[PDB]
């Protein structure tokens, strides 16, 4: 249970408030990758989508996750964006 | 035949006397009268590190502008001698005004300022600047900047004998771990290695975590060496595929033997230990004996990870049936078995608690009268006659198990740093046959005295105590023991401590003229001072082993052969002994009778398992002790 | 060592793409070419080097 | 490698030890050009320990003694002229000592170690150093005028070519195997020529007579050079480090293998060769009574005739042996062994 | 000391009899005493064969490298490729746990990976060689034995709960090892990881994929 010392578990990108501010709709793939770093996961299937997730599980505190989704057309320009802050 | 360094000379060097300078170089002209191994063989390549040592030494005393003017090495005409002259210019020593950090701080301004802080007016030091550079590098690594650009540019204010230090730092791009790989765990399951990590794959890199992975793998003890390589992923700017390179080794011993004329008969016995059984990480240990007068057996299994959180689970089985003189009907016949189940979980990275329940069965028959056992039985309300041996006793007892272990050993099987503490304690469950509590404290402290970790001073101690909870007393069958390979070298196994005192009694199953103790058949008619050990309730054992390098064995045996001098002291005594009734016997109440022994200890991690070779003198015994100077164990 | 276990490997089968879906592009690093099966299999094979 | 045994030598005369005096602790295992010198029937001597003494040439009695120390590390000969004694050291210091009282007239820090014998000519005292800065010092006060850089090979020989003066040009060797000539006016370079052959090619003290210079590399070529042009006229393959003598029309030397030879002044043709002393580390020769005296590392003074080169006398004088060259002047032959003792021969 | 062919005859007879140790002691004399000679070819191939039949796998591999470096063109090179594949594979096996039947899939895959690469090189370079069928079957086995290790890493990460690792590992299998049974068994792991990451848009997609291939 929570009482035992599990090590801190980190997952996904280190997405943070400052860098997500630079993202602008319609921006090209290379610059968004530069702004947030390379995506640590991407939609492997037909839809050209990038998934950024910032996830943390400290020793006993509850899991916290911030998920950001980026979609691009056939030419790699950001078409739609959404940023789930929690849960 | 080749030339030898006949003189080392340095011109100038007004700040420090030449002898002091040459006290540090590897190249050396003369042999101290108490040393022989100081070879004077000059080599051209060897001098480079020496010159760098001079560089660093002068940089570490404030002489910033220090430089080598030139170096000339010349032969004698006969080719028998080399003179080495190093020509230097010192200049003045300079003190640091302050450190200015510039560039891309990556938002960690406070911590980087803290690392580079200095007290005012301190002398310039090359070691200080190198330490700051490396510290800032690892500080940036801790937050996921694997490869930060760091540059230290000192600015000399020669006008006032002062120096201003300019540091330029650029963190770069944070690095994420893409794919952790293990190379070399040919037998151990990949899970067994990866469970120890603290850097989870697909997360921002961490120098501290990836290093702690190596640290925990090395503590696990299943590998000879472990190497880490933060190889950058090709074709990507900020992804690194950490690789752990390992090399497995044997993880147990398989001891087997058969009886000879030194034994009651030709029969088999064995003892087996295994820490990584079939590479799954399970720990297994078995002991087995089928002597004509003893059928002792023991087994233990432990899973270090019952769940991935770290909760360890294990248990122990043991069985015993012993007879003293014969098989079918014998004196001091005892039968015993028990079951222990253990659960343990880590409370932090280094401390782990343990818990569990123990069950023990005990039976005794034809017991030889003696003071301690009958005192205990008097405690329990049994009233067995002393004059007659034809009596028996039985017990069924359950115990609560707990313990505490602190482990900071740097390596599993030949540790050189840190210490290990192990506190184990038992208490009887209420309503059980026995009402006693027992606690034992073990401590092993390793400290190196030389930076190479070949000279290590091992401070190892064990402690123990126990007492009855109610009016009863703790059971004789479970007492402490000392002596043997483990606790104290020199003495025979389980021999140290208070000594049994038999009563005069009629002997059962008697046979004329056989060796017997204190039988009215033989005419013995008084209380007995004897040489049969009985153990005791409390003990304290200490050791200081001076580990030393293997002197004349090649490096191939470096990680297998260890030798050490040692000094041993240890004691076992009974707090409950009533000295008033036994004026004519040693007073076991006082622990003042410390045993001591000293000797040489050799450890060899042979392919079949660790070998313990011990030779020692029990240079302070007490009456009734038995010892053999050289003792061996596997 | 050298056991016939590798003959017990289960037969291979491609994953079918659902409607309106494409599976990830397959890496050529681990492709399986196909050729005539007339050659022998297992211990029936003359593992000895060719003679002259 | 094996070294030659002592030769059986029937002596034509019985040379004798006139006197000897202990001086400090000797040089011992160290290697240096520290040797005594004679001026106006007074013998000046020195030792690595730092003791410097003046000895009466005939009686052998001390007149004064002083120590400049602490490993003073005196080195590089003991030269005397005009009433002053110049003594180098393997530390930067080079001392100039008044002959009468023995107090330090002046001391100067010359760049690098001062191994070479100091030589004094027209008021300037030359010193050749292990780092190549051939420096010059005023006899009067000791201030430097000029310095000249001669390149340093990676591997050298613990010895530096003491210069010689002729017609205002000081000829000096170099560790790089380039004999050089310099004017003492300000140290302006005059000419320089390589004398080595295709490793260590260090040079030693040269000598000049009748306008033709002589140079001698450790390996490669023995040669003569024109003083005014520096062009090489003739050459021979007799490399060595020891000093060599010029007399009449003959050249007496010791090779690097301790084989003793005599050569013509013109063309360098061999007159005779003596090889019995092979591999017996030999001191530089010195002319005495129409014969050459050479000490060895086993304490023997070997006397050899000019005409044939066969030995004429052979006597033990010390157990430690003579590394430093003997000196001959004013009809007295002087030598000091590795041990701290000067022996006067007669 | 005997001339080449007679010693080779006894060597070949002992090799045929299966006395691998003394056989190889006989074989190793020829190359050392008679290097470069006409018999060098057959003795070297029989040397590879003898080391492989012995437990001296790494020495067999070293000899195979020292052989292939010499003669890129050779009528029997395909056999050396097959022996290279076999000596890579046999290093993946074990005695004690093999007898117990314990699966060794999750251990070191680098040896198996090299074996697959070498066998693929064989079958692609010499498709008509008589060993090509064995190479194809062994490639079939090795693909599965690699995907099983990769799945067993995905399993541990799922059990720990590093969901990003699970998704990346299963995606790696679908990219490299799509056809194997391991992916068909592992897709539930990627579904679970996506759902634990609240990533329903991807969970539904994985549900569709597994449904289509159930």
């Amino acid at each position: 249970e929570r009482v035992v010392y599990r090590p801190d578990i980190n997952q996904g990108n280190y997405l943070t408030a400052n860098d997500v501010s630079k993202i602008r709709v319609g921006m090209t793939q290379q610059q968004v990758a530069y702004a947030l770093g390379t995506p640590l996961m991407s939609d492997p299937f037909g839809t050209n989508t990038w998934f950024y997730v910032f996830r943390q599980q400290p020793g006993h505190e509850g899991v916290t996750q911030q998920t950001l989704t980026l979609t691009f057309n056939s030419s790699g320009v950001l078409t739609n964006i959404d940023n789930k802050p929690a849960l | 035949v080749s030339a030898e360094i006949q003189q080392i000379n340095i011109v100038g060097n007004h700040a420090f006397t030449t002898d002091e300078l040459i006290s540090h170089f590897q190249l050396r002209d003369e042999v101290p009268w108490w040393n022989v191994v100081g070879d004077r063989k000059y080599q051209k390549q060897k001098l480079a590190g020496d010159l760098e040592t001079l560089r660093s030494y002068y940089l570490d005393r404030g002489y910033a502008r220090f430089n080598i003017d030139s170096t000339q090495v010349s032969l004698t005409p006969d080719k028998k001698g080399i003179y080495v002259t190093v020509n230097i210019t010192e200049g003045d020593q300079y003190k640091l005004s302050g450190v200015e950090v510039s560039g891309n701080l990556a938002g960690h301004s406070a911590e980087i300022e803290q690392l580079t802080k200095i007290e005012p007016g301190e002398l310039y030091n090359g070691t200080k600047v190198t330490k700051m550079e490396d510290d800032i590098k690892k500080l940036l690594g801790r937050y996921g900047y694997a490869y930060p650009r760091v540059q230290s540019m000192p600015e000399i204010n020669d006008a006032d004998k002062t120096v201003k230090l300019r540091v330029n730092v650029d963190a770069g791009n944070r690095f994420y771990v893409r794919k952790i790989r293990f190379e070399g765990n040919d037998t151990s399951k990949d899970a067994v290695l990866r469970r120890e990590m603290r850097q989870m794959e697909g997360a921002w890199l961490g120098s501290d975590l990836v290093d702690q992975g190596k640290e925990r793998l090395n503590r696990l003890g299943f590998f000879e060496t472990v190497d880490t390589d933060t190889q950058r992923v090709p074709g990507s700017p900020d992804q690194v595929d950490v690789v752990y390179k390992v090399k497995e080794r044997n993880t147990g011993s398989f001891n087997f033997g058969i009886g000879y004329g030194t034994e009651s008969g030709v029969s088999f016995q064995a003892g087996v230990q295994q820490d990584n059984w079939l590479g799954t990480g399970y720990a297994v240990g078995i002991n087995g004996t089928k002597n004509d007068y003893q059928t002792y057996a023991e087994l233990s299994v432990t899973n270090p990870y019952f769940t991935v959180d770290g909760v360890s689970l294990g248990g122990r089985l043991f069985y015993n049936d012993f007879q003293a003189d014969d098989a079918d009907l014998s004196d001091y016949t005892n039968k015993s078995y028990g079951t222990d189940v253990t659960l343990g979980f880590p409370i932090n990275e280094y401390n782990s608690l343990r818990a569990g329940l123990g069950y023990v069965h005990n039976s005794l028959s034809n017991m030889q009268p003696q003071v301690a056992m009958w005192r205990y039985l008097y405690s329990m309300g049994e009233h067995p006659s002393t004059s007659d041996q034809d009596n028996s006793f039985k017990t069924d007892d359950f115990t609560f198990n707990y313990g505490w272990t602190y482990n900071k050993l740097d390596r599993g099987y030949f540790p050189t740093d840190g210490s290990r503490v192990n506190l184990t304690g038992k208490v009887t469950i209420p309503g059980s046959d026995n009402e006693y509590y027992k606690v034992t404290l073990d401590t092993a402290t390793y400290v190196p005295i030389d930076d190479d970790h070949k000279w290590v001073v091992l401070g190892r101690t064990r402690w123990g105590y126990g007492d009855g909870l109610g009016g009863k007393e703790m059971p004789f069958y479970e007492n402490f023991y000392a002596g043997g390979s483990s606790t104290v070298r020199g003495f025979q196994s389980n021999t140290i401590g208070p000594k049994a005192v038999y009563f005069p009694h009629q002997a059962s199953n008697y046979d004329p003229d056989y060796d017997y103790e204190c039988a009215t058949q033989d005419g013995a008619k008084d209380l007995c001072k004897s040489d049969d050990a009985v153990g005791g309730n409390a003990m304290a054992v200490a050791s200081l082993e001076f580990i030393t390098p293997t002197p004349f064995i090649s490096d191939k045996y470096a990680n297998s052969v260890r030798t050490s001098f040692f000094w041993d002291m240890g004691t076992v005594w009974d707090t409950n002994w009533d000295s008033s009734q036994y004026s004519g016997y040693p007073d076991y109440s006082d622990p003042s009778n410390i045993r001591m022994s000293a000797g040489i200890a050799l450890q060899w991690m042979s392919p079949l398992g660790p070998l313990v070779f011990s030779y020692a003198q029990p240079f302070k015994k007490y009456d009734g002790d038995k010892a053999e100077q050289f003792q061996f164990n596997i | 060592s050298g056991d016939e276990a590798y003959l017990e490997a289960a037969p291979l089968a491609e994953l079918h793409a659902p409607a309106g879906m494409i599976l990830p592009v397959t890496s050529g690093d681990y492709a399986i070419p196909v050729t005539n099966g007339s050659g022998a299999v297992g211990k029936a094979l003359d593992i000895r080097p060719p003679a002259q | 490698v094996k070294m030659s045994p002592l030769p059986t030598v029937e002596n034509q005369f019985t040379p004798t030890t006139a006197w000897s005096t202990s001086v400090g602790s000797g040089i011992g295992n160290f290697y240096s050009n520290l040797h005594p010198a004679l001026a106006d029937n007074v013998v000046y001597a020195a030792d690595r320990a730092g003791l410097v003494k003046a000895l009466n040439a005939d009686d052998g009695k001390e007149i004064w003694s002083v120590s400049l120390a602490e490993p003073a590390l005196l080195s590089g000969g003991v030269t005397v002229s005009g009433g002053h004694v110049y003594i180098g050291s393997e530390k930067a210091q080079v001392y100039a000592l008044n002959t009468s009282d023995g107090t330090v007239a002046w001391q100067t820090k010359v760049a690098g170690e001062a191994l070479s014998r100091p030589v004094v000519s027209d008021g300037l005292v030359l010193i050749h150093t292990s780092n190549g800065q051939l420096q010059a010092l005023n006899e009067a006060d000791g201030a430097v005028k000029w310095t000249v850089n001669l390149d340093m090979p990676s591997l050298s020989l613990r010895g530096e070519s003491a210069p010689t003066t002729a017609f205002g040009a000081a000829v000096v060797g170099g560790d790089n195997g380039r004999v050089s000539a310099v004017l003492m006016e300000q140290g302006q370079m005059i000419w320089q020529q390589r004398i080595s052959q295709a490793l260590s090619d260090v040079d030693t003290t040269p000598v000049v007579v009748n306008g033709v210079v002589f140079a001698l590399a450790y390996n490669g070529n023995l040669t003569a050079l024109d003083l005014r042009s520096g062009q090489i006229m003739w050459k021979r393959e007799l490399g060595s480090v020891n000093d060599f003598i010029v007399d009449g029309n003959r050249i007496y030397l010791v090779d690097q293998n301790d084989r003793v030879m005599a050569l013509t002044i013109d063309g360098g043709v061999t007159l005779w060769t003596q090889s019995d002393l092979l591999h017996r580390l030999l001191t530089s020769p010195v002319l005495y009574n129409g014969n050459l005296v050479v000490g060895d590392s086993e304490g023997y003074l070997h006397w050899i005739n000019v005409e044939d080169g066969r030995f004429v006398a052979q006597q033990k004088v010390d157990s430690s042996g003579f590394q430093t060259e003997p000196v001959a002047a004013d009809g007295k032959l002087l030598i000091q062994a590795k041990d701290g003792t000067v022996y006067s021969i007669t | 000391d005997n001339p080449p062919n007679e010693i080779y005859a006894t060597a070949q007879q002992k090799l045929q009899d299966g006395n691998w140790r003394q056989a190889i002691t006989q074989l190793e004399a020829l190359d050392n005493r008679y290097p470069f000679g006409p018999y060098s070819q057959q003795v070297q191939l029989d040397l590879i064969y003898a080391y492989y039949k012995n437990a001296d796998l790494p020495l067999a591999q070293a000899a195979i490298d020292r052989f292939i470096r010499l003669n890129p063109t050779h009528p029997n090179i395909d056999y050396v490729m097959y022996m290279r594949g076999l000596t890579n594979m046999a290093l993946d096996d074990s005695a004690l746990q093999g007898f117990f039947g314990v699966d060794r899939s999750d251990r070191d895959p680098q040896h198996a990976r090299a074996a697959f690469s070498d066998f693929s090189k064989l079958v692609r370079g010499y498709p008509n060689s008589q060993y090509t069928t064995d190479a194809t079957k062994r490639l079939v086995f090795l693909k599965d034995r690699l995907a099983k290790y990769e799945y067993s890493v995905a399993e541990y990460y799922t059990e720990r709960g590093a969901w990003v690792a699970v998704v990346n590992r299963v995606e790696g299998m679908l990219r490299d090892y799509p056809d194997t049974q391991a992916t068909r068994d592992a897709l539930p792991l990627m579904e679970n990881a996506y759902r634990q990451m609240q990533m329903n848009a991807q969970a539904e997609k994985v549900a569709k994929i597994i449904a289509a291939n159930s």
